[PDB]
C-alpha cells in the first residue's frame, strides 16, 4: 500500500489484483528487418478498463 | 506522460548494436504539451521485472 | 462501537475535519447531518443490546 | 497559464517544527488529525514509505 507500513498482522484489503487461476498474455515482439500490419490490431491493440 | 504525435508502425532499435531501421515512435522534435515527466532506477542484473 | 467512528455511512468522509477543510458551510452542513445520523444510529443498537 | 507543471506552490506551513510533548493538528502527507507527537528510534521505513 502506497506509502504505508503495516506490521506483524493480516489486512483485509480492497484493491486491483490478478483473479487467481488466470494466465498471462505474452505481447512481446522481436523484429529483424520488417514491420507488419496485422501486429497493429485489436488482437494486439488491447484494452485498459480497470 | 505528453501529447506525442503518434507513428502509424511504431518500433524501436536495441542500444547495444544498432539494427537496419531505427527507433521511430513519434516524430515531434519541438518538445510538446507534457503531464508527467520522472526517471527510475532498476537493477541491470535482475531477470523478472514487474 | 469504536470502529463506528470511520464508516462514512453516505458522507463524503468519515472525518469531521476533511468536511470542514474542503467544503463552504452551506454545503458541509449536509455532510455532517449524514454523520450525525449514522452515528447515532450507531449508539441506539448498542444500548438497545446493552 | 493553468495548465501544466511549474507551480507557485505557495504552500501553508512545511514548517521544520515538529514539536513533540503536546497536542498539534497535523496534515501529514494528506493525512489530517491532533495528536501528541513522541520521537523514537525505528527500523522499519523502505524508501517508499
Ligand atoms: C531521463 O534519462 C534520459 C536518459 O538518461 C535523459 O535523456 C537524455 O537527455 C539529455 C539531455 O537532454 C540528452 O543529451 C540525451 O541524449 C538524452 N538521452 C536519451 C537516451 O534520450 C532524460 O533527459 C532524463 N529525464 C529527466 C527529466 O532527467
Ligand atoms: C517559498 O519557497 C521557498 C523555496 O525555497 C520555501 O523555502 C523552502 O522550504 C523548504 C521546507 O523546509 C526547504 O526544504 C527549502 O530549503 C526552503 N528553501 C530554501 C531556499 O531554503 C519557502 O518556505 C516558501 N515561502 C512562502 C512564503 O511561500
Ligand atoms: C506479532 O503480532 C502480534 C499481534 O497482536 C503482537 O502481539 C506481537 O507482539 C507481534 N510480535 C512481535 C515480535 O512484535
Ligand atoms: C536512420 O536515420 C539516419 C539519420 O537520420 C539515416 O541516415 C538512416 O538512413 C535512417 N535509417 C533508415 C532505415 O531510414
Ligand atoms: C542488484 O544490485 C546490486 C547492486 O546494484 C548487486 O550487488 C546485485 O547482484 C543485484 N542483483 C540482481 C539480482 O540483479
Amino acid at each position: 500500500v502506497l506509502n504505508r507500513v503495516y506490521l506483524n498482522t493480516t489486512l483485509l484489503f480492497t484493491g486491483y489484483f490478478p483473479k487467481s487461476g488466470a494466465n498471462f498474455r505474452d505481447l512481446a515482439l522481436k523484429g529483424s528487418k520488417y514491420l507488419s500490419t496485422l501486429w497493429y490490431k485489436p488482437p494486439f491493440l488491447s484494452d485498459f478498463n480497470n | 506522460a505528453c501529447q506525442y504525435t503518434m507513428c502509424e508502425y511504431p518500433h524501436t532499435v536495441c542500444k547495444s548494436k544498432g539494427s537496419i531501421r531505427n527507433e521511430s515512435w513519434h516524430i515531434d522534435s519541438s518538445e510538446p504539451l507534457c503531464l508527467f515527466k520522472k526517471n527510475f532506477t532498476y537493477n541491470v542484473s535482475a531477470d523478472w521485472l514487474y | 462501537l469504536l470502529q463506528q467512528l470511520f464508516n462514512k455511512f453516505g458522507a463524503i468522509s468519515s472525518s469531521l475535519q476533511e468536511i470542514l477543510s474542503r467544503l463552504d458551510p452551506p454545503e458541509a452542513q449536509v455532510q455532517i447531518d449524514r454523520l450525525i445520523n449514522g452515528r447515532l444510529t450507531a449508539l441506539n443498537a448498542y444500548v438497545s443490546q446493552q | 497559464i493553468n495548465s501544466g507543471t511549474t507551480c507557485s506552490n505557495d504552500l501553508l506551513y512545511s514548517n521544520t517544527e515538529v514539536s513533540t510533548g503536546v497536542c498539534v493538528n497535523y496534515d501529514l502527507y494528506g493525512i489530517t488529525g491532533q495528536g501528541i507527537f513522541k520521537e523514537v528510534s525505528a527500523a522499519y521505513y523502505n524508501n517508499w514509505q
